[PDB]
C-alpha cells in the first residue's frame, strides 16, 4: 500500500468518524471527539470525492447541527481543520463554527 | 443555565490602554504605491521613509493603539492618527538606526531622518 | 483610548476582576492581580510587540537580564494566587514572574525579564498555566503510563516498581540495591521527573538503608510485605537519618495491631499516609483517621475521588478481582465489605474539601489511574460546591479559595511531602520550569503543552504533514523535549543525599539532572498549603460513619460528573 505516516494517522479519524456515527444512529447526543471526527472525515472523504475547498468549507457548517451533540459542543468547536488530497493536490479545509 | 465550557465571565467597565501618557494627533499620508501597515510599538519617527508627516513629532513616541495592533494606509491614503510617549528608559535601538540611544536627541534624529530621506524633516 | 473588557480578554486573556469557568464544571476562577501595563502586554507575531527595537530588546546579550522563554499573558492558577503575568525561564528554572518586555520603551518591565535575541515565545493569552503535578502514589509497571501521565498534566512521577512483576503490581517498590540501579538506569528514557521509594520493610537497618544510598528517595510501607510495627519502625530510623520520605499502606488485615499500634510504632514521627480513605489499602475500617494527626502528611488515591453511583460495584469487583476473592467464602465477602465502604468514601469528598486530606495521588495501575490525579480532583471540588456551597472563606461569585486548597492538593503539597518543593510544585521564582499551558475548556482534562525544564515535552497537536500543526488528528504527542539528549536536560531523578554523596549518578552514567531529597523530617500537617487541619477523626467500628467535631460527615454519591462524556472517546 505504501502506506505514510499520514495516511496511517488519518486511517484512525475515519475508525473514529465510523465509531461516532454508530453512536449517533443510536440515538447519542454526540460529545466533542466524536463531533469533531464526523465533521473531520467528511472533509476527508469530500475531498477524496473531487469536491472543491470552496464546497467543503460551505457543507462542513451542515454535518452536524446543535441538537445532534452535547450541550456547549457547538461552542467548544471554533474551527475544523483537515489536510486531503483533492484531484489538484493537498489542501487545506478550515470549517468555522460548523456546528451553530 | 447553559455551560459554554471555559467561558468567561468578564468583569464590568473598560481597560484605558497607555493611562497618564500625553496623546498626540498627527496626520501622515502613504506617498508611495504599495500599503502600509505599522504596528504598535515601533518609534513612530523610524517608520518607512514614503510616509510623509511632521517627523519630529513621531519622535520618543508610537501608536495610541492596542498592544499587538497595526494601523494600515493604503496606496496614496493620507489618514489622522493618535501617538503615545513611549516609556521606560524612552531609548531607542536599531530598527532603522535614526536613534540608537535617548530619544531626547531630537536634532541628531531629525538630522539622520533628513539625510536618508525619510520624509516630512521640518 | 479604552477596550472593552470582552475584546481585551479575547485579545490578552482575562484581567482584575474577570472570571474563568474551569471545563465544563461550575467552578470559577477570579484573576486576582494582574502584573501587566495596559497597552504594554507582549505579545508576539506580524506586527506585534516582540520585535527587535520595540517589545524586544536588541542590546543586551543572554547574560544580561535576557530570557530564555518567555510565557505571555498567563492565567496562573497556583496555591500561590490566581492572577495574570508574564513567565519568564531561564536555564530551565523560573526565573521571573511579573512583565516582560523591552526597558527601552515600555513602562514596569520586571528586571531580568527581558525579551532579547536569545528570547523563545510561548503565548499563554487565553490559557491557564499550572504547575506540573506531582504524582506521589506510582507503580512503574507499564512505561505506556508515562504518556498518559504528561497528557493529564502530570509531571512528575514518585513511587516505585521494576514493571509488570507481582511486587510492583501490588506495592510502589524498587526492591534493594540492584533494582534501584536498574530502575535508576531506565529512568534515563522516561520523559518526566522521578523519584525512586525502596522497600521500607525489615528488622535491621542495614538492609533497609542500603537502598537509600543506592539511590532511592524514600521508602514505602506495605501490608503486601508486612506493615508490621518493626518495618514501620526501621523504616522511620532510617528515614530520619537519610532525610527521605516514608509512605505507608498499613495493616487493612489488623494482623499485627490496629491503627493505634500503627501510630505507636510511628511515634511522632512523620509520614505519608498513602490512600488515607482505606478503599485503596490499611486498616479497616478506620485508616482515614490518620488524617488527623499533626505528623501525618494524608493522600487519598483517585478510584474513590469524587463519590458516584457506581463507585462502590466498581470497587467491590475491583477488589475481588485483584485480590482473587471469591464471593462464595464468607471471610472473603466479609473482607470486601470491611475494606469498602460508601461511608469512609464519602466522608474522603468532605475531608478533601475542608482541607483535612492534603493530597491527591494517582495509585497508577495498582488501583488507580495514571492520568486522572488532576482531573478528579477538580471532579471533587466541583461535587463539592454542589452539595456544600461556595466556602465561607470565598468573595466575589468566585470559588478562588476552593481552587487554591485543590490544586495545592496536587503540586506544592506532595512536593513538600517528598521533600522536592525546593526544585517543583508550584510557579515560583527559583523552581525547575514544569508548567502546564491548559485551554479553559479543557482544564484539568487534557493539557494543551506540557513544558519540561523550559522545554516542550508534550502537547495535543496535528497533523505533522500539514501545512500548519492544527488540521486533525489532534493528539497528545511528545516534543522534542524528549528526543535525543534533551531528555536528560528536562527531567530530574531525585535522589537521597547520601546517594548523591557517594558518587551513584556517576557510577551508573546516569545523565539526567540529579535533584537532591531534602527537608521531609521536620514538616508535619501544618506545612500542607491550604489543607493544615488536625481535628479527631473518629470512625465508628459497626456503621462506619466518620465524626469530626461531633458532626456526622455524609454526602450523596452523584449520577454524572463534569470533565467525563463531553470530552472522552472511550
Ligand atoms: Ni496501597
Ligand atoms: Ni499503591
Amino acid at each position: 500500500m505504501h502506506l505514510n505516516p499520514a495516511e496511517k494517522e488519518k486511517l484512525q479519524i475515519f475508525l473514529a468518524s465510523e465509531l461516532l456515527l454508530r453512536r449517533k444512529a443510536r440515538g447519542l447526543k454526540l460529545n466533542y471527539p466524536e463531533a469533531v471526527a464526523i465533521i473531520t472525515s467528511f472533509i476527508m472523504e469530500g475531498a477524496r470525492d473531487g469536491k472543491t475547498v470552496a464546497m467543503l468549507m460551505e457543507e462542513g457548517k451542515h454535518v452536524l447541527t446543535r441538537d445532534d451533540v452535547m450541550e456547549g459542543v457547538p461552542e467548544m468547536i471554533d474551527d475544523i481543520q483537515a489536510e486531503a488530497t483533492f484531484p489538484d493536490g493537498t489542501k487545506l479545509v478550515t470549517v468555522h463554527n460548523p456546528i451553530s | 443555565n447553559y455551560i459554554v465550557p471555559g467561558e468567561y465571565r468578564v468583569a464590568e467597565g473598560e481597560i484605558e490602554i497607555n493611562a497618564g501618557r500625553e496623546k498626540t494627533t498627527i496626520r501622515v499620508s502613504n506617498t508611495g504605491d504599495r500599503p502600509i501597515q505599522v504596528g504598535s510599538h515601533i518609534h513612530f519617527v523610524e517608520v518607512n521613509k514614503e510616509l510623509l508627516f511632521d517627523r519630529a513629532e513621531g519622535i520618543g513616541r508610537r501608536l495610541n493603539i492596542p498592544s499587538g495592533t497595526a494601523a494600515r494606509f493604503e496606496p496614496g491614503e493620507e489618514m489622522e492618527v493618535e501617538l503615545t510617549e513611549l516609556g521606560g528608559n524612552r531609548e531607542v535601538f536599531g530598527i532603522s538606526d535614526l536613534t540608537n540611544g535617548s530619544v531626547d536627541n531630537k536634532e541628531l534624529i531629525l538630522q539622520r531622518a533628513k539625510e536618508l530621506g525619510y520624509k516630512g524633516v521640518e | 483610548m479604552k477596550i472593552n473588557r470582552q475584546q481585551y480578554a479575547e485579545s490578552y486573556g482575562p484581567t482584575v476582576g474577570d472570571e474563568v469557568r474551569l471545563a465544563d464544571t461550575d467552578l470559577w476562577i477570579e484573576v486576582e492581580k494582574d502584573y501587566t501595563t495596559y497597552g504594554d502586554e507582549v505579545n508576539f507575531g506580524g506586527g506585534k510587540v516582540l520585535r527587535e527595537g520595540m517589545g524586544e530588546n536588541g542590546t543586551y546579550t543572554r547574560t544580561e537580564n535576557v530570557l530564555d522563554l518567555l510565557l505571555t499573558n498567563a492565567l496562573i492558577l497556583d496555591y500561590t494566587g490566581i492572577y495574570k503575568a508574564d513567565i519568564g525561564v531561564k536555564d530551565g528554572y523560573i526565573v521571573g514572574i511579573g512583565k516582560g518586555g523591552n526597558p527601552d520603551i515600555m513602562d514596569g518591565v520586571t528586571p531580568n525579564m527581558i525579551v532579547g535575541t536569545a528570547t523563545e515565545v510561548i503565548a499563554a493569552e487565553g490559557k491557564i498555566v499550572t504547575a506540573g503535578g506531582i504524582d506521589t502514589h506510582v507503580h512503574f509497571i507499564n512505561p505506556d503510563q508515562v504518556d498518559v501521565a504528561l497528557a493529564n498534566g502530570i509531571t512528575t512521577l514518585f513511587g516505585g516498581g521494576t514493571g509488570p512483576a507481582e511486587g510492583s503490581k501490588a506495592t510502589t517498590v524498587t526492591p534493594g540495591p540492584w533494582n534501584i540501579e536498574k530502575m535508576l538506569k531506565s529512568t534515563e528514557g522516561l520523559p518526566i521527573n522521578v523519584g525512586i521509594l525502596g522497600k521500607g520493610h525489615g528488622s535491621s537497618i542495614a538492609p533497609i538503608m542500603e537502598q537509600i544510598d543506592a539511590g532511592a528517595a524514600g521508602l514505602k510501607i506495605h501490608e503486601d510485605w508486612g506493615a508490621t510495627p518493626a518495618s514501620i519502625d526501621r523504616s522511620l530510623t532510617v528515614a530520619d537519618e537519610a532525610d527521605v520520605q516514608v509512605a505507608i499502606h498499613s495493616d487493612t488485615l489488623n494482623e499485627a495491631g490496629f491503627l493505634e499500634d500503627t501510630l505507636r510504632a510511628i511515634n511522632g514521627r512523620v509520614i505519608h499516609s498513602f490512600h488515607v480513605e482505606g478503599a485503596g489499602g490499611g486498616h479497616a475500617p478506620d485508616i482515614m483517621a490518620m488524617a488527623g494527626h499533626p505528623n501525618v502528611l494524608p493522600s487519598s488515591t483517585n478510584p474513590t475521588r469524587p463519590f458516584t453511583v457506581n463507585t462502590i460495584d466498581e470497587h467491590l469487583d475491583m477488589l475481588m478481582v485483584c485480590h482473587h476473592l471469591k464471593q462464595n467464602i464468607p471471610e472473603d465477602v466479609a473482607f470486601a465489605d470491611s475494606r469498602i465502604r460508601p461511608e469512609t468514601i464519602a466522608a474522603e469528598d468532605i475531608l478533601h474539601d475542608l482541607g483535612i486530606i492534603s493530597m491527591m495521588s494517582t495509585d497508577a495501575l495498582a488501583m488507580g489511574r495514571a492520568g486522572e490525579m488532576v482531573l478528579r480532583t477538580w471532579q471533587t471540588a466541583d461535587k463539592m460546591k454542589k452539595q456544600r456551597g461556595p466556602l465561607a472563606e470565598e468573595k466575589n461569585g468566585s470559588d478562588n479559595f476552593r481552587l487554591k486548597r485543590y490544586v495545592s492538593k496536587y503540586t506544592i503539597n506532595p512536593a513538600i511531602a517528598q521533600g522536592i518543593a525546593h526544585e517543583v510544585g508550584s510557579i515560583e521564582e527559583g523552581k525547575f520550569a514544569d508548567l502546564v499551558l491548559w485551554e479553559p475548556k479543557f482544564f484539568g482534562v487534557k493539557a494543551d503543552r506540557v513544558i519540561k525544564g523550559g522545554i516542550i515535552a508534550y502537547a495535543q497537536i496535528g497533523d505533522p504533514s500539514a501545512s500548519i500543526p492544527t488540521p486533525q488528528p489532534v493528539m497528545g504527542r511528545r516534543m522534542y523535549g524528549t528526543v535525543g539528549d534533551l531528555i536528560h536536560d528536562t527531567n530530574i531523578t531525585f535522589m537521597s543525599k547520601s546517594s548523591i554523596q557517594q558518587g551513584v549518578p556517576a557510577k551508573l552514567g546516569l545523565k539526567r539532572r540529579i535533584g537532591t531529597v531534602k527537608n521531609c523530617r521536620n514538616i508535619g500537617k501544618k506545612d500542607m498549603k491550604w489543607n493544615d487541619v488536625t481535628t479527631d477523626i473518629d470512625i465508628n467500628p459497626e456503621t462506619y460513619e466518620v465524626k469530626v467535631d461531633g458532626e456526622v460527615l455524609t454526602c450523596e454519591p452523584v449520577k454524572e460528573l463534569p470533565m467525563a462524556q463531553r470530552y472522552f472517546l472511550f
